[PDB]
């Protein structure tokens, strides 16, 4: 149940909450406070989507769906069937998330490590937040955020999104998915040079980070180095889940027309309004 | 139909792409041990792979991996409990001994070279031609601890070559005598080096390295090790 | 404490030329500047960039590519250059219609010029491939950049060429335009029977997903133990430090398992090669095989 070399690491201290009452392993889990706050929460949460099966009428996970209260009822309560379960669930959701990061500070403490990753795995958190928390209160209904269901999820997605026309004209959208895009493209970059020089011709000794370099620099004609490419990818990603909680939480809020003709400020500024020729004229 | 091919074929190309790479991820720490060091009975679904050899640069040799698993070095550790599953407490002083937060491991006693052969890291008085180009200069600066006391002051810039990148901070204490900082553990600021993981009256206990123009894999490891360590162990002694 | 994401110190020395190898020294160019901004957050050095014989071909092809579109979408703007800045996002350079189908006689008008521009494109896109895997051949190094390449060549080449090609028609293929090519996605979708419910496109949005959820692990990870030279990887590899430790024992504390220092640089070449190569099965099995994605998802056949 152990690695090799874990015994050493595995120290009393470092919790935040409960001095040692918590402080060990199950196996390879580590517990601490946060872990049975997880444990509570993610329990609840998923007696709550069995016994929202059995209101619906199906045990198939295909087909199980748990919604939002109707808009009718604002951003107010319901009864259980008709909304008040997504509405606790979603309580017991937030529960499980939160203590996940804050179980991972704890662990970040006792192995005397930065808190890069429960810092990067809150802007994940926020996304969620935001589409079932925040677009909804500044909406003014829970009925606007999405139902917890592996395709009925999709559909929400697909009619949130043809609401406003091609949702691809939302700008902050364009600007997020660059980074998606962006982000692979540098994971793939990334995997390949460290294991091309881990893994050279056969025959030939292991490479080494100048090849990696050099490599890059024959190239494209730059290099940003071990630092940089680890604080690259950090940053695409972190900002890619940024902007795509961006066009959300202006969507149906400050902009609730057609995303396509948002897009009309930049063709009709005076100077060019009015010109003959072209495809807006 | 074609569609339906594809996507079962798929799925059962996912499942041994899964089991290559979780094999693959166990050329290190494996076998799983029980708290005592022997064998565990349970290693899981999945076996260790067949050894892989990396032939080292500079001569430096050959690794196999997998391969024999030991700590070359005592482990001052003790239960705190009948049962698997429980901190294991220092029995001396875990910044000294290397354990917990404070660890490192029995890396070589060699320095890592470049492309070349040469020393990665140099002291930049040593180092042709580097200087620093941008930001606060450190160099000449006092350093203080998490207790508000001064420990020392910065007297060069450790840098990677090949990196062209300020690694560590070379301090000199009362003694006369010399220390490295790690880069990524100090505040550099407008009139003074700021450390948090350590107060004042343990920068002397700072592992030592043996030459004073190279540091080797395993004296940054210990090096690295004590200062992270003081995170949690110098923290009676931290004010602010 | 010290986060590092920028630099507090920079540290400037001599150009780097970098390794030979068996690299032909003659076809190397000098290093260019240093830049300060660049270097807070990785290096300074705009060294040099090699340019052999495939890299000036690639180069050629990738601006008369972008030259014959560019003139394209100023016959559309009357040559007028404030119309041309107005509708910018609205010029397109459109594949010949149905009627020629996978034909090359068709006006410059209608066709003819996207039939010219693609042409160019890709040629451009395999030599820089070819360069892609001679750069590591000459550096002794494993072809990972290259086969990897070939996985996003793998969604580009089917929608642009292979599945045109099982269609009978270059009238299938995506248009050259910033507002066009987004209409064309759409309107793809639309007329499959709506893409989520295509089997691969999903697979294609989990390692797409997932690949922001690694690299924000990986880097959130190497960060971390950064204060114990974690970054430098390759040497890590080689001899196991306790930066690669505690980076491991984060994980399986979590999670309840754990990568090596090599290992997830496997476990991050995947999940992003397959986000193409998933990607480029569903589009290829769009029109071909598949008319309505709702309609297979029905009866499954
Ligand atoms: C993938 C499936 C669809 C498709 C769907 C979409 C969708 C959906 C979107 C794009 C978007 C983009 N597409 Mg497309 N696109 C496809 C195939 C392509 C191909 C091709 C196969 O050869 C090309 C050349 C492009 C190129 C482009 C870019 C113009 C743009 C961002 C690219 C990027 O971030 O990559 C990463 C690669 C790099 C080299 C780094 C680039 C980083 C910076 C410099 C780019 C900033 C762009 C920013 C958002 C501003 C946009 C305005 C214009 C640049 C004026 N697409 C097919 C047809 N594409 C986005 C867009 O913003 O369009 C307007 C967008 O929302
Ligand atoms: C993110 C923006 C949109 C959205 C748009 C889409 C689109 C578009 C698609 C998905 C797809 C998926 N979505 Mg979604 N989805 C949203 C929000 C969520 C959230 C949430 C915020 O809590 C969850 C749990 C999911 C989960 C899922 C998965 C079922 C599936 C693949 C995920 C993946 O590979 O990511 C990367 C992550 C990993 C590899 C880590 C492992 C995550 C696993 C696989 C998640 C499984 C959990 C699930 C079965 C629920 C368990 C709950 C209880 C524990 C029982 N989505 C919102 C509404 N989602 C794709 C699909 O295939 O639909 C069927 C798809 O095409
Ligand atoms: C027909 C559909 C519409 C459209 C409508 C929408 C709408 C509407 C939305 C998007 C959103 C997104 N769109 Mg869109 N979109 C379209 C076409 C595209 C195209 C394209 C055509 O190529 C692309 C590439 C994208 C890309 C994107 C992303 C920028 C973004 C989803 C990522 C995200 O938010 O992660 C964020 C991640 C999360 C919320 C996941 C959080 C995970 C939590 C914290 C933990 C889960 C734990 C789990 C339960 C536990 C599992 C335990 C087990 C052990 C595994 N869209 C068209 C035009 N798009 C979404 C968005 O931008 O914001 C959300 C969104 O809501
Ligand atoms: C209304 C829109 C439709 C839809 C229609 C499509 C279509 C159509 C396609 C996708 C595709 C994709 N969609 Mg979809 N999609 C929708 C909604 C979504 C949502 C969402 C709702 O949240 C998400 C997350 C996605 C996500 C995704 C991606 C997983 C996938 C593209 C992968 C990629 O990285 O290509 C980006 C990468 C490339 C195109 C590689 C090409 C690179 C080449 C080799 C070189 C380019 C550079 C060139 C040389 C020029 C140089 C320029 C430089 C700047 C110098 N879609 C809805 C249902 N989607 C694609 C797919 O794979 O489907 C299965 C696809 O074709
Ligand atoms: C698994 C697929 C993912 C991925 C991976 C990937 N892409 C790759 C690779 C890999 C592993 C490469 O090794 C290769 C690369 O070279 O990376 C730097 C590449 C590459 N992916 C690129 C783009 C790209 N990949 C994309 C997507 C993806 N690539 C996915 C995220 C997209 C999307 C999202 O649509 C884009 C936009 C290129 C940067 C590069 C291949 C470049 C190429 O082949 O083009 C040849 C050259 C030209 C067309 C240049 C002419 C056009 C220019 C606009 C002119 C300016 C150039 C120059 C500055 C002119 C100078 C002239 C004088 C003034 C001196
Ligand atoms: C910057 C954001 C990017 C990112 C990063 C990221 N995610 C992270 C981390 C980081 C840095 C972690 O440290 C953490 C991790 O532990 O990874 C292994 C995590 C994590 N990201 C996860 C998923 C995830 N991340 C996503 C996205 C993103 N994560 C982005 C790419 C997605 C997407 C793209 O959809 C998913 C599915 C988990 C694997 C993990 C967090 C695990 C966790 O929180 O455990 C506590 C909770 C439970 C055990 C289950 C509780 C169940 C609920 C009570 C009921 C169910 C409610 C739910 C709403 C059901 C909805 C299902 C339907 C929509 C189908
Ligand atoms: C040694 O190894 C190496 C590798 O691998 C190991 C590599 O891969 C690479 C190369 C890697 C690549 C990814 C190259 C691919 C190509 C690129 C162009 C990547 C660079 C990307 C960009 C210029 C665009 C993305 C980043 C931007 C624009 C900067 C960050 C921006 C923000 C955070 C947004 C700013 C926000 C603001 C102002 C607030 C807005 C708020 C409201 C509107 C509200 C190199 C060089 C390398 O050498
Ligand atoms: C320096 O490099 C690094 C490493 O190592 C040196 C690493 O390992 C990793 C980690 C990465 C990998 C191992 C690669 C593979 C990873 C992925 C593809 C990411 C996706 C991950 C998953 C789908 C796994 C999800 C599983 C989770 C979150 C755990 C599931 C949990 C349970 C079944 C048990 C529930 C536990 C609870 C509630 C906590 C408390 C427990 C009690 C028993 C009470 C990274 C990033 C890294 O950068
Ligand atoms: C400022 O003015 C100047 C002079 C600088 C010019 C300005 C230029 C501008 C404004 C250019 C703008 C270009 C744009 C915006 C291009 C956008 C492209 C987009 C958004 C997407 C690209 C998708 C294209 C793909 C999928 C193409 C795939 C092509 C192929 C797979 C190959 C095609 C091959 C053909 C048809 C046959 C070739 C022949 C053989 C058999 C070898
Ligand atoms: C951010 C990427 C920039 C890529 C272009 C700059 C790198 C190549 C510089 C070559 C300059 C050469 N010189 C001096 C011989 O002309
Ligand atoms: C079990 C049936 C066969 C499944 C095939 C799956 C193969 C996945 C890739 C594993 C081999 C990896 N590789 C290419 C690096 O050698
Ligand atoms: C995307 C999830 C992929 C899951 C791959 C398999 C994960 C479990 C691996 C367990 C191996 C480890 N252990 C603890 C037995 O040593
Ligand atoms: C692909 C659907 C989601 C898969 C989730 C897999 C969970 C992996 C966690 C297993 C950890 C196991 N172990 C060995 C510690 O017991
Ligand atoms: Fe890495």
């Amino acid at each position: 149940a152990l690695l090799s070399f874990e015994r050493k690491y595995r120290v009393p201290g470092g919790t935040l909450v409960g001095g040692n009452l918590f402080d060990f392993w199950v196996g390879p889990f580590y517990v601490g406070f946060f872990g049975v706050a997880t444990f509570f929460f993610a329990a609840l949460g998923i007696i709550l989507i069995a016994w929202s099966a059995v209101l619906q009428g199906t045990w198939n996970p295909q087909l199980i769906s748990v919604y939002p209260p109707a808009l009718e009822y604002g951003l107010g309560g319901a009864p259980l069937a008709k909304g008040g379960l997504w509405q606790i669930i979603t309580i017991c959701a937030t529960g499980a998330f939160v203590s996940w990061a804050l179980r991972e500070v704890e662990i970040c403490r006792k192995l005397g490590i930065g808190y890069h990753i429960p810092f990067a795995f809150a802007f994940a958190i926020l996304a969620y937040l935001t589409l079932v928390l925040f677009r909804p209160v500044m909406m003014g209904a829970w009925g606007y955020a999405f139902p917890y269901g592996i395709w009925t999820h999709l559909d929400w997605v697909s009619n949130t999104g043809y609401t406003y026309g091609n949702f691809h004209y939302n700008p902050a959208h364009m600007i997020a998915i660059s980074f998606f895009f962006t982000n692979a493209l540098a994971l793939a970059l990334h995997g390949a040079l460290v294991l091309s020089a881990a893994n050279p011709e056969k025959g030939k000794e292991m490479r080494t980070f100048d090849h990696e370099d050099t490599f890059f620099r024959d190239l494209v004609g730059y290099s940003i180095g071990t630092l940089g490419i680890h604080r690259l990818g950090l940053l695409l990603s972190l900002s890619a889940v940024f902007f795509s909680a961006l066009c959300m939480i202006i969507t149906g809020t400050i902009w609730f027309d057609q995303w396509v003709d948002w897009w009309q400020w930049w063709v009709k500024l005076p100077w060019w309004a009015n010109i003959p020729g072209g495809i807006n004229g | 139909d074609l569609a339906s091919l594809a996507i079962y074929s798929f799925w059962i190309f996912l499942a041994g792409l899964i089991y290559y790479l979780q094999t693959e991820n166990m050329r290190e720490g494996y076998p799983l041990e029980n708290e005592d060091g022997t064998p565990a009975a349970n290693q899981g679904p999945f076996p260790l792979p067949k050894p892989k050899t990396f032939i080292l640069p500079h001569g430096r040799g050959t690794l196999t991996v997998p391969g024999p698993e030991s700590e070359d070095r005592p482990i001052a550790l003790a239960r705190t409990a009948v049962s698997e599953g429980f901190p294991h407490a220092p029995t001396g002083d875990p910044m000294k001994d290397g354990v917990g937060p404070a660890s490192w491991v029995a890396r070589r006693d060699l320095p890592e070279l470049d492309g070349h052969g040469h020393n990665k890291i140099k002291p930049m008085k040593a180092a042709a031609g580097f200087h620093v180009s941008a930001g606060k200069n450190p160099i000449g600066l006092p350093v203080r601890g998490c207790d508000l006391e001064i420990a020392g002051k910065v007297v060069d810039i450790w840098v990677d070559i090949p990196e062209q990148m300020a690694r560590f901070l070379e301090v000199e204490l009362k003694d006369g005598s010399t220390r490295l900082l790690p880069m990524q553990m100090v505040k550099v600021q407008s009139n003074r080096v700021h450390v948090n993981a350590l107060s004042s009256d343990l920068f002397a206990g700072i592992p030592t390295i043996k030459s004073p123009t190279e540091v080797t894999l395993l004296e940054e490891d210990k090096i690295c090790g004590y200062v992270a360590g003081g995170l949690m162990y110098a923290a009676p002694k931290r004010k602010s | 404490e010290y986060q590092n994401i920028f630099s507090q110190v920079q540290v400037r020395g001599p150009a780097d030329l970098g390794m030979t190898e068996d690299v032909n020294l003659a076809n190397r160019s000098g290093v260019g500047p240093f830049s300060t901004l660049l270097g807070w957050f990785g290096n300074a050095q705009l060294g040099p960039i090699y340019l052999g014989s495939l890299g000036v071909l690639s180069l050629f092809s990738g601006l008369m590519w972008f030259f014959t579109i560019g003139i394209w979408f100023w016959y559309q703007a009357g040559w007028n250059p404030a119309v041309f800045l107005r509708d910018l996002f609205f010029f397109s350079l459109e594949p010949p219609a149905p009627e020629y189908g996978l034909s090359f006689a068709a006006p410059l008008k209608e066709g003819g010029l996207w039939l010219i521009a693609s042409f160019f494109m890709f040629v451009a896109v395999w030599s820089w491939w070819g360069r892609t895997y001679l750069r590591a051949q000459a550096l002794g190094m494993g072809k990972h950049t290259a086969w990897a390449f070939l996985s996003a060549i793998w969604l580009w080449m089917v929608l642009g060429f292979i599945r045109p090609i099982l269609m009978g028609s270059w009238s299938e293929a995506v248009p050259y335009g910033i507002f066009s090519h987004l209409d064309w996605t759409n309107n793809f979708s639309l007329v499959h029977g709506n893409l989520f419910y295509n089997p691969f496109h999903g697979l294609s949005i989990a390692f797409l997903y997932g690949s922001a959820l690694l690299f924000a692990m990986h880097g959130a990870t190497i960060l971390a133990v950064s204060r114990f030279g974690g970054e430098r990887e390759l040497e890590q590899i080689a001899d196991r430090g306790t930066a690669a430790e505690r980076a491991a024992l984060f994980w399986r504390w979590t999670m309840g398992f754990n990568a090596t220092m090599e290992g997830i640089h496997r476990w991050a070449i995947w999940m992003a090669v397959l986000v193409t190569l998933t990607g480029g099965i569903g589009i290829l099995l769009s029109g071909t095989v598949v008319d309505n994605w709702y309609v297979w998802g029905q009866n499954h056949g």
